[PDB]
């Protein structure tokens, strides 16, 4: 064992290292796929959506708008919209088909 | 033991020492990577 | 007996529950990490350890008769934890002693008993594999022992049981260490028991049977496990090479050890001044004055801890005899105002022109100065009298005549004013030119510190730093 | 023999024997503070002690000790004290120590005086020599700031 | 310079950040 | 840590100043006038 | 009473005039910045000794 | 009463300190002594004198009368609770603590200010209580817990004026400041002097105008302070009352070199006979010396001392010796000469001084993140 202990010990060690560069390589290639994720997303909008206003947010990612269509809804979001867009009933756009702030 | 044996068993101190290390330092990495995983795929 | 008597349900029973409780979690924790977490290199019974580093010296110093303490050695170190069952029965033991400590009488145990308490861990299938809980098992029988501060009769046994523990030093270089890096801890209770066990020899003579063990026990170090004990095992060996009147001094610079590396903000602060005052010693020259105020403002969180107010007292006294002038009053604590006085009439007459005054304060207050180990500031200060002086005027005056400097500076003669442009030059206490053909020690200025690469100089190291600091994060983030 | 950090390690062992008595080291330990702020031609005005024997063998590695930094102060930016500042005043009633300063230094006593040099460069700046290994220092900067730590 | 300076310290507030969390949620697992 | 090694338990720059580096703080030096009405 | 960018010299009975550099900003506006960092470190400060 | 209650602590805060200088202290202090009823600080002056007329029976009688004319009500008063009612009615210490503290000494009138601080709940009284409280923290000079009602009376009681702190607002400046601090409380706090006197203590119209004018010319050198001090015009009316005030000012901006020690003199000759003897003056003398040194030193790089020997004043050895000691310590930036006689001056680029500081900063902050770098992660 203890001779075999001083050799198995070296093959945990550079079976372990390819791990370590691994992650690394993972990273990296995640950065990019998720940049790809992104844009992959704006198919949803192609412009003809909805004219809405903004009414208020339940909790995360899900919230209430007023469309100009006269009705009120619940509503989810984007993940891509930033926060500080929020206040006093913006002007938002909304999907025909879904109804979603996006 | 001393002479013969001392030279592996003193031997696989850092072998044993840097695989103890690189598993914390592994599964931080992985924990960052399922941190990506999750946020690509949702 | 009415009023005494009275006052004694209440203050056993504080030690019995806390003191109890205490190390029974960092003995718990500590060994779930001793067995487990592989990595326990930076335990957080290690911030236990600190724990303990100010938990015992207020906590308890007597065994807390009327049976508070005195029954937790007869418990805490009958433990023999066999394996689970026999390990449990002790986990029953924790409590079922504590029918002994309250309704019964404890085990009396003053400073004799300790040692004979040293078979309960032999008793019933002993565990040496342990020896992080039988360490701090032998730092107990110091803990009332030493921390009650007796320095009487059992400073002996003090050192039969860290005698006890060197052989547990022997358990670890010898008796199954598979690689389990527990000397970095050793090396925290080779601290302790060596700060009270360095009064011990400070309560008596010389310590080189500890120098030589101290240069094994150092030896090991660097070999196969260094970290702090290198660190206080030399510091330890600096303090009484200094404390000894002897050459004592170019051995520690040639002791090419300087580089134990991060101390947490503890060893290394002070670290910084046991050096400083080595290099002090050897007329500092504005080369360890400036890590005498780096280790003056590393690690001051204290409240005056004893030889801070030295550091503070012998810091500026260098810097007075190299360029500075201040005073020390700027941290007048409370803690330092029974330690100013003599040093408050020290700096003044330095750079007043009453050399007699300065003469008077020295035979006046010497014995302080005596006291403080600074023998030789006398002998280089009138230096900087003349030297503090010459840096006046000559900051005032840009092309000040060197033949007029003299007679303001109570030369009084034309000979006595070049006695000091001699050496002025190769020093660089002032920026200026000398001739004969004119007299006049006329100096000048420069600027492009903007306009030649100094700010890039400068910011290079504190980009490492701050890229340092990333690191630091990064690899010390995603524990869970 | 210029050990002054040799010096302060040794007045340090027996430490009220070599201050207010043992007077073979009251004139070395005054004879330091003399060599502490400028006292170092008053030393020799201070010769004429001693307690036991001439301390030949010092006072004139005292003189030499001197010889080589009255030498350089001279050579330093000076203005030329004349041969009777330079050869009177200090030593040396006129030997060969004019081949001393004449020949193991320069400021050449031809016509009544010492002379001086420039004793300077012409300020040789490139500062463009550092645009390579800086340029090397925001390489490693981008580098490691890039790199996945 | 500056950037670095202020980078360092983002990077620090993490520390205290998921020091807390593992430590406090450790504690009260057991 | 632990040692406690010490006795029982800004008037520096600025006393620096006011006592000695400072002259006519502690101490009045407007006398000089009665030593100027003839200079 | 800053009419005038100006220098006399009262050795030389001569006035010279100057033109005034404005390059203070970047300097001037880092600063702060350390003015906020310093009790921004204060808020991690009590943080870790309101808990490590 | 309390009102002119101040001079009493202001003379007696005079007169044992200057002893040499007591002569008309005493000539008026025995005006103090017995007249106006005055009973209470004198008696705590019987070691801290050294001659008094005999005031000890001529004047316990008169404090112990009137004591017996407020105690009989103060303690058990039961004045409007025979019929009905609440049960309580407001006349006891709001009406008898005054004597309480007037003759009744600061314990006495300490705890019936307090006690009826919060019988009254009202910021009404609170206004005269606490400042009452201010006032005799002026009376015994026990200017340390005074210091505490002070900010005490900020937190809850001062909320924007209300007749309450608008119109004493100006207990504020005078009443409470630096008697001994010697901060930025000089040239800012000591600015708005908006009323033409606000009446408790503090006298605009008389001498706090004397403050804020032995005040106002440290805030800054020439970004126009000539407006608030020159183009001010109730000042310009109280500088046309004082010439010595007025000229002292008109010596200033008015480059008079050769009389700013005249007029110098003249107010440290004030400051000679003060209540404030600590701060006799931390920067006021010489600190106007000095503040004539900017000015003067001022775009004369190429001065010469021998002008100094007639423009600003003479002792061509004494300005030597004096700018000797502002160059060589740290102050009054310019390099002076030796026998040329000229004085020259030089400053910091626009890059080394800041260069200078931001290398005093990032030093501080990264010292700041070492400690606190190890004191995470062990």
């Amino acid at each position: 064992d203890l001779y075999s202990r001083y050799k198995k010990l070296q093959q945990e060690l550079e079976f372990l290292e390819v791990q370590e560069e691994y992650i690394k390589d993972e990273q990296k290639n995640l950065k990019k796929e998720f940049l790809h994720a992104q844009e992959e997303v704006k198919r949803i909008q192609s412009i003809p959506l909805v004219i809405g206003q903004f009414l208020e947010a339940v909790d995360q990612n899900t919230a209430i708008v007023g469309s100009t269509t006269g009705s009120n809804y619940y509503v989810r979001i984007l993940s891509t919209i930033d926060r500080e867009l929020l206040k006093p009933n913006a002007s938002v756009a909304l999907h025909k088909h879904s109804n979603a702030l996006v | 033991g001393s002479g013969l044996r001392q030279y592996y068993l003193s031997k696989i101190e850092e072998l044993q020492l840097i695989v103890n290390d690189k598993s914390q330092n592994l599964r931080r990495l992985q924990a960052q990577r399922n941190e990506l995983n999750a946020k690509v795929r949702l | 007996p009415p009023g005494g008597g009275e006052q004694e349900p209440p203050p056993p029973p504080a030690p019995q529950d806390v003191e109890m409780k205490e190390e029974a979690a960092t003995g718990g924790g500590s060994t779930g990490e001793a067995d487990g977490k592989t990595a326990a290199a930076a335990a957080e019974h290690s911030q236990r350890e600190l724990d303990t580093v100010t938990l015992e010296d207020i906590k308890e110093h007597v065994k807390q008769l009327e049976k508070a303490v005195s029954g937790k050695e007869p418990r805490f170190v009958l433990r023999a934890l066999r394996m689970l069952p026999s390990t449990s029965r002790r986990l029953n033991h924790y409590v079922l002693y504590k029918a002994v400590q309250g309704f019964f009488t404890s085990n009396n145990a003053t400073r004799d008993f300790l040692l004979p308490f040293l078979e309960e861990p032999m008793d019933t299938e002993a565990d040496l594999q342990f020896r992080p809980r039988t360490g701090k098992a032998a730092s107990t029988p110091l803990l009332p022992e030493v921390e009650a501060y007796l320095q009487l009769l059992v400073v002996i046994f003090m050192m039969n049981s860290k005698r006890y523990k060197e052989a547990q030093k022997i358990s670890d270089d010898l008796m199954q260490k598979i690689s389990t890096q527990n000397r970095r801890a050793l090396d925290l209770v080779a601290a302790k028991c060596y700060y009270y066990h360095a009064r011990v020899y400070e309560f008596l003579d010389k310590l080189d049977v500890v120098r030589s063990f101290l240069h094994a026990r150092l030896r090991t170090a660097t070999l196969r496990h260094d970290a702090d004990g290198q660190a206080t095992l030399l510091n330890l060996l600096l303090r009484n090479y200094l404390h000894y009147s002897l050459y004592d001094q170019a051995e520690k610079l040639v002791s090419k050890s300087v580089f134990p590396e991060q101390a947490n903000n503890n060893e290394w602060a002070r670290y910084l001044y046991y050096t400083g005052r080595i290099k002090a010693i050897q007329l500092e020259y504005s080369e360890a004055r400036r890590t005498m105020t780096n280790a003056l403002r590393k690690a001051p969180q204290h409240t005056a801890v004893g030889f801070k107010q030295t550091v503070h007292k012998l810091l500026i006294v260098v810097e007075l005899l190299l360029g500075e002038i201040p005073d020390r009053l700027q941290f007048r604590q409370p803690s330092l105002k029974r330690s100013l006085m003599p040093y408050f009439l020290l700096t003044q007459a330095v750079r007043t022109g009453n050399l007699a005054k300065f003469n008077q304060v020295l035979d006046q207050f010497g014995e302080k100065f005596q006291a403080d180990g600074t023998y030789t500031l006398i002998i280089r200060l009138r230096h900087n009298v003349i030297k503090t002086g010459v840096r006046m005027i000559s900051l005032s005056y840009s092309r000040i005549s060197l033949a007029d400097i003299a007679q303001k500076l109570q030369l009084d003669s034309p000979e006595d004013a070049e006695f000091i442009v001699a050496k002025a030059i190769r020093d660089g206490v002032i920026e200026a030119s000398i001739n004969h053909e004119k007299g006049y020690v006329q100096s000048k200025e420069m600027i492009d510190i903007y306009s030649t690469r100094e700010p890039q100089l400068a910011f290079h190291q504190r980009i490492s730093f701050c890229l340092d600091i990333h690191n630091m994060s990064v690899k010390a983030m995603r524990f869970p | 023999q210029n050990r002054v950090a040799e010096f302060h390690t040794e007045l340090e062992r027996l430490p009220a024997k070599d201050i207010q008595t043992n007077v073979y080291i009251k004139h070395p330990v005054s004879l330091e503070q003399y060599l502490m702020e400028g006292s170092y031609n008053k030393v020799f005005l201070a010769k004429g002690n001693i307690p036991a024997e001439s301390y030949t063998f010092f006072i004139d590695i005292l003189l030499d000790t001197i010889r080589d930094e009255i030498a350089g102060c001279i050579e330093k930016a000076y203005e030329k004290i004349l041969f009777t500042e330079a050869t009177r005043i200090l030593f040396f009633n006129t030997p060969k120590k004019m081949t001393d300063y004449a020949k193991k230094r320069g400021w050449v006593l031809g016509p009544n005086n010492y002379y001086s040099f420039a004793s300077q460069q012409q300020k040789p700046e490139d500062t463009t020599i550092p645009s390579t290994e800086l340029a090397k220092q925001v390489i490693e900067y981008a580098r490691q700031l890039e790199m996945i730590v | 310079y500056l950037a670095s300076l202020i980078r360092s310290v983002v990077a620090l507030h993490n520390l205290i950040n998921n020091k807390i969390a593992n430590r406090d949620a450790e504690k009260k697992e057991g | 840590m632990s040692e406690k090694k010490q006795p029982v338990d800004e008037d520096n720059w600025d006393d620096d100043n006011v006592e000695d580096d400072f002259s006519n703080q502690l101490r009045a030096e407007l006398e000089k006038h009665g030593y100027k009405m003839e200079t | 009473d800053k009419k005038f960018h100006g220098i006399l010299d009262q050795g030389e009975g001569v006035l010279i005039i100057f033109d005034e550099p404005p390059v203070d900003k970047t300097y001037e506006a880092a600063l702060e910045t350390i003015q906020n960092m310093s009790k921004v470190v204060d808020s991690l400060y009590n943080k870790a000794k309101k808990l490590t | 009463p309390k009102n002119p209650d101040l001079r009493i602590a202001q003379l007696r805060f005079l007169l044992s300190l200057p002893e040499h200088r007591g002569d008309a202290a005493v000539r008026d202090e025995l005006m103090a002594a017995v007249r106006d009823n005055n009973m209470a600080p004198y008696y705590e002056a019987l070691c801290k004198s050294l001659d008094w007329q005999i005031d000890v029976d001529l004047l316990n009688k008169m404090k112990k009368a009137n004591e017996d004319e407020l105690k009989r009500l103060d303690e058990e008063l039961e004045d409007a609770e025979k019929n009905l009612g609440e049960s309580e009615i407001r006349d006891a210490m709001m009406a008898k603590a005054e004597y309480l503290c007037r003759i009744g000494d600061k314990e006495g009138a300490l705890t019936a200010f307090r006690k009826t601080y919060d019988k009254t709940v009202a910021l009404g009284h609170r206004l005269d209580i606490v400042f009452y409280l201010l006032r005799i923290g002026l009376f015994y000079m026990d200017n340390d817990l005074i210091t505490r009602n002070t900010e005490k009376a900020k937190s809850l009681i001062e909320e924007g004026g209300d007749w309450d702190r608008r119109n004493r607002l100006k207990v504020y400046q005078g009443l409470y400041c630096v008697a001994i601090r010697d901060f930025k409380q000089a040239a800012e706090l000591f600015l708005d002097t908006v009323s033409t006197f606000t009446s408790y203590e503090l006298m605009d119209y008389k001498t706090f105008v004397t403050y804020t004018v032995y005040v106002s010319m440290i805030a800054l050198e020439r970004p126009d302070l000539r407006e608030k001090v020159i183009k001010g015009a109730e000042i310009l009316e109280v500088l046309h009352s004082l010439p010595a005030v007025r000229q002292y000012l008109f010596s200033l901006y008015e480059c008079r070199y050769s009389v700013f020690f005249q007029s110098l003199a003249v107010v440290e000759q004030e400051m000679k006979k003060d209540w404030l003897f600590a701060p006799h003056y931390r920067y006021y003398v010489r600190e106007m010396r000095i503040h004539a040194y900017s000015q003067l030193l001022e775009s004369y790089r190429s001065l010469t001392l021998g002008y100094m020997a007639e423009a600003f004043g003479v002792g061509v050895e004494f300005i030597d010796q004096e700018l000797s000691r502002f160059i060589a310590a740290g102050r009054l930036h310019c390099k002076i000469d030796k026998v040329n006689e000229i004085v020259e001056t030089n400053r910091p680029d626009s890059k080394n001084w800041q260069y200078q500081e931001t290398i005093k900063k990032g030093d501080l902050l990264l010292n700041r993140v070492q400690k606190l770098s190890r004191v995470i992660n062990m």
